RNA sequence: GUAUGUAUUUAUUUU
RNA sequence: AUAAAUUUUUAAG
RNA sequence: UUUUAAGAACUAGAUACUAACACAUUUUU
RNA sequence: ACGAAUCUCUUUGCCUUUUGGCUUAGAUCAAGUGUAGUAUCUGUUCUUUGUAACAACUAAUGACCUCAGAGGCUC
RNA sequence: GGAGGUCAACAUCAAGAACUGUGGGCCUUUGCCUAUAGAACUUAUAACGAACAUGGUUCUUGCCUUUUACCAGAAC
């Protein structure tokens, strides 16, 4: 089974519940959005939220010049950017 | 270890690392230095210049050699020279050598069956079945250039041995089916389910097999119509289809395999049907001709027992009496048979047209991956009615074995024929050395009883053409080591 | 390793175990809709 | 991809590296020591060596004639 | 850390239900677990031909391919399976269905089968 | 015998 | 008038 | 600017991933 | 008239992007299964005193002064 | 100067039933013969250990898909 299984197991979970509780771990890497801006919190933490949105930016955005040709896929993906960027102006607006 | 583990864990693991041979990889090594060998040679006969196009290009051809080697093609090159080809010839003889003593000895080492890997039982057993074909090949081959071996001489005798036979019998040639059979339906329903018995308990089928399923429905759907059509081949068609061969091992012997095509299959079942069908229903078989129907092998042994002890005074020391046993395997049979010699001893037990199919039928090209060669001389054993014909090429030995006479006292008179172990008179019994014989498939097993004149006969004789001052007779004398 | 590996997965309908569980609840459903016949009649 | 080899692995190479100094299982020390020199029948019908190949020898097909039985 | 392992190190607490609660909230905020998607490795039963680049999947060939389930049910209920294959050639993707009534696939969007 | 691979730059090097 | 007693498990693929 | 998800409590019960491994299947009615 | 040089084309020579391995042809061409290993989820409900009067209080930008950015005043 | 030490270093401990030194004669130092002095520790149902483990190579097996890990005998 795929190790998308494996790292998804209550043995992997509970110790990043105590990381969060007993120190700063937790990623970010792990979470979506979250969806509302307004309902983060504390600046430290939307600092991170923030750059979790940027670097998507910067993957996509070198995802766009590519010659590899399909017009329609690259639309979608460019109405994918518009939509992050919007977010990203969101995040820094919060700020 | 430990050593190791943490002087391995500071310094970082040896960057050398060189790699014995082992089991696993030899082959490999042995084709390496191999092609090495033959790099050398065939750069330093070529007078000056090229190297890297003719290398790749030569060994190629070495490749190739080596291949058309297991497959007994012979490989010939439009052109090249003469000394290169030298030099490979060299080589793959070689390498021929030595992979053939491999085959030997792993085979003698499966014998004993002491730990031999699981592969190395398959690989083996491929390269036996390419070294048997070359020898049947070859046998082939040298009996066109040698000629047959029968000599015409002997072929009349043989012939004229058997016309009095079946003159004595007062037997009539088989009749061809006709085209409305009284008992027709009632054998081709055995055909079919004879070969239907190995496909109802399969559970996998290949497309080859569930071809011939549709064969065997269509064949019930249409009874009246497949016999037009089995009828018919027999009739036309004299050219058939090539036939596999997969050697199965039983992990000593390796025994052959032949697989025929359905259509084929079909007509040769009816066939054998047939003529086992009729054959036994003009009595053709004597007694003495038993690995039969109504006997299952021990109650045949058993009753060779009985045979033994109830005919009259064996067991009688009472001079010199003296009674022998020969226990004797004709050797190879299927493979010394001739086919000029087939059709005619066939013509006078069955109607031409089904004889020169049955002949017709033995040559076919053989087909084992790589390895093929038209199948020119011997019998083969995988048709279903091989049985027919093998019996009754064996009655034909017997008959020289026998002698017209005695064997007419086994068999009896034509018009009450004898069981397994009976005679009219003891008298008859009395009247020849011979007193029990019967053929088992190839074993041969015949009974002597001698008294002291016929027997210091018998040795005067032989002793007369093989002195044998030193009584060394009974060193290369067997016998059972089982008691 | 030879056949294929649809054999050897559950999702696929081919195989014995999903083709048995199709044939249950149609044959359930058979008996539904066959009852269901009879008593408007 | 595979390949035949067209060359070989000089030892030079293996020469400069440094060495690692793991102890191997067949290096510990053995053999320490040298050592220095100093009417029945007249009814019957009929009457009364090396070659060098590995195929056609005879032991060949004395094998072949009998594990192919 | 062997394949086949019959224990694994718990700390010396861990409350297994709790864990079973506190792990069935933090279920929600991952990214992978709620993908509503599937990826798994296949095969091509009744083989292919490609709407773009022409390109014949010719009998069953292996693929890293996506799952997922459909809303629809079959019948009242029997699952029923949407799989999508990209082609070799080109970026494209071609979709199943799984029909339990009648056992073979139909499939839509970006391939036609060979008959 | 549960692959494997690529990318994951935040803190701004003198005109 | 007999006192005759083999084994036994882990990893990797 | 836009947007709604997150927390608390309750319920009954089985399902996904992997195929590298082995595949004469034989046979008693 | 031939000697010499450039351009173009044809023929011969060289051959230029000119098949890079071994093992049972490496095995197989299937209405079919076994067996071994690893991991846990879906639904519902709930939540996100009035009027009037009197008194007191309520960060950014610019300018000026002083001290070595801070303080005070005014708009 | 005596007693000791759970102190150290350097020697010696498997062989013609066997050690070492020395005197004398022959060969030409070695070696042989003869004479003399001293020999701790270990050895005859053979050995420093009144005990008892593991490893390497090579063969024979035993388990038996393959390798580590192994089964029980031998030689070095
Ligand atoms: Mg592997
Ligand atoms: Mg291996
Ligand atoms: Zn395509």
């Amino acid at each position: 089974s795929r190790n998308v299984d494996k790292a998804n197991s209550v043995l992997v979970r509970f110790q990043e519940q105590q990381a969060e509780s007993a120190g700063g771990y937790k990623d970010y890497s792990r979470y979506q959005r979250p969806r509302n801006v307004s309902k983060v919190k504390s600046i430290k933490e939307a600092n991170e939220w923030k750059r979790q949105v940027s670097k998507e930016i910067k993957q996509k955005s070198t995802r766009i010049y590519d010659p590899s040709l399909n017009e329609m896929q690259i639309a979608e993906l460019n109405d994918e950017l518009n939509n992050l960027f919007k977010e990203w102006k969101r995040w820094q607006w919060h700020i | 270890y430990i050593g190791n583990l943490i002087t391995r864990q500071f310094e970082g693991r040896s960057n050398e690392i060189v790699k014995t041979t082992t089991k696993q990889r030899l082959d490999a090594y042995y084709d390496l230095e191999l092609r090495n060998s033959v790099m050398d040679d065939i750069l330093e006969m070529m007078p000056e210049s090229i190297r890297q196009k003719k290398a790749r290009t030569i060994l190629q051809h070495l490749s190739e050699a080596w291949r058309c080697w297991k497959a007994n093609i012979p490989w010939d090159v439009p052109g090249m020279p003469a000394p290169i080809k030298k030099i490979i010839e060299r080589y793959i003889k070689s390498k021929a050598d030595a992979w053939v003593s491999a085959a030997h000895y792993n085979r003698e080492r499966i014998k004993r069956g002491a730990h031999v890997e699981k592969t190395m039982v398959k690989k083996n057993l491929g390269r036996l079945t390419r070294l048997w074909i070359k020898n049947e090949q070859e046998r082939q081959r040298q009996i066109q250039k040698n000629g047959p071996e029968i000599t015409p001489e002997e072929a009349t005798t043989i012939f004229s041995v058997m016309v009095e036979w079946l003159e004595s019998r007062s037997f009539s040639p088989i009749p061809f089916p006709p085209l409305t059979y009284k008992n027709d339906t009632k054998i081709l329903v055995l055909a079919l389910e004879d070969l239907k018995d190995v496909y109802a308990s399969k559970v996998r089928l290949n497309a080859s097999e569930r071809e011939e399923l549709a064969l065997i429905e269509e064949a019930y759907d249409n009874p009246h119509d497949t016999l037009n059509r089995i009828k018919k081949y027999l009739l036309t068609q004299r050219v058939f289809k090539p036939v596999d061969i997969t050697m199965m091992e039983n992990y000593q012997n390796i025994s052959p395999v032949y697989s025929v095509d359905p259509l084929e299959k079909i007509t040769d079942a009816y066939l054998d049907q047939y003529l086992w069908y009729e054959a036994d229903q003009r009595k053709l078989f004597p007694n003495w001709i038993k690995p039969s129907d109504s006997e299952i092998p021990p109650l045949l042994v058993y009753k060779w027992t009985q045979g033994i002890n109830n005919l009259s005074e064996i067991w009688d020391v009472s001079r010199g009496q003296s009674a022998v046993l020969l226990e004797t395997t004709l050797g190879e049979m299927a493979e010394k048979i001739d086919f000029t010699l087939l059709n005619r001893l066939l013509r006078l037990i069955v109607d031409p047209n089904i004889a020169d199919y049955i002949t017709a039928k033995n040559n076919v090209v053989i087909n084992f991956k790589d390895m093929s060669h038209v199948n020119k001389y011997g019998l083969i054993r995988g048709l279903k009615f091989a049985s027919f014909i093998f019996q009754y090429y064996g009655l034909v030995i017997d008959l020289l074995l026998l002698g017209q006479e005695r064997a007419t006292d086994l068999a009896g008179p034509a018009n009450n024929p004898n069981e397994f172990m009976q005679f009219k008179s003891k008298e008859v019994e009395k009247a020849h050395p011979i007193r029990l014989y019967t053929r088992y498939l190839d074993r041969i097993y015949m009974l002597f009883h001698f008294e002291e004149d016929e027997g210091e006969e018998l040795t005067d004789e032989y002793l007369a053409e093989n002195p044998d001052p030193n009584f060394e007779n009974s060193i290369g004398y067997n016998n059972r080591k089982c008691w | 390793g030879s056949g294929d590996l649809n054999l050897l997965k559950s999702w696929n309908p081919k195989l014995m175990k999903n083709r048995k569980k199709v044939w249950e609840t149609e044959q359930d459903l058979i008996t539904e809709q066959q009852k269901l016949n009879t008593r408007l009649k | 991809s595979h390949r035949p080899q067209l060359e070989a692995r000089s030892g030079a190479k293996a020469a400069a590296y440094t060495p690692t100094g793991i102890e191997h299982a067949r290096l510990l020390p053995g053999h320490t020591t040298l050592k220095y020199r100093k009417s029945w029948r007249k009814g019957t019908a009929f009457g009364r060596g090396y070659i060098n190949d590995m195929t056609k020898s005879e032991y060949h097909q004395e094998f072949l004639h009998k594990h192919v039985r | 850390s062997e394949r086949k392992a019959i224990n694994k190190y718990y700390p010396p607490d861990y409350n297994p239900l709790e864990a079973e609660k506190l792990s069935r909230k933090m279920a929600k905020k991952l990214k992978t677990m709620n993908k509503s998607h599937a990826s798994i490795r296949l095969m091509t039963p009744f083989s292919m031909r490609c709407l773009e680049c022409n390109e014949y999947i010719p009998k069953s060939r292996k693929f890293n391919g996506k799952k997922e389930l459909l809303k629809e049910k079959y019948l009242d209920s029997i699952k029923i399976y949407r799989l999508t294959i990209s082609c070799p050639r080109c970026a494209n993707s071609i979709a199943f269905r799984t029909d339990p009534g009648n056992s073979d696939y139909v499939m839509e969007v970006g391939g036609v089968r060979n008959y």
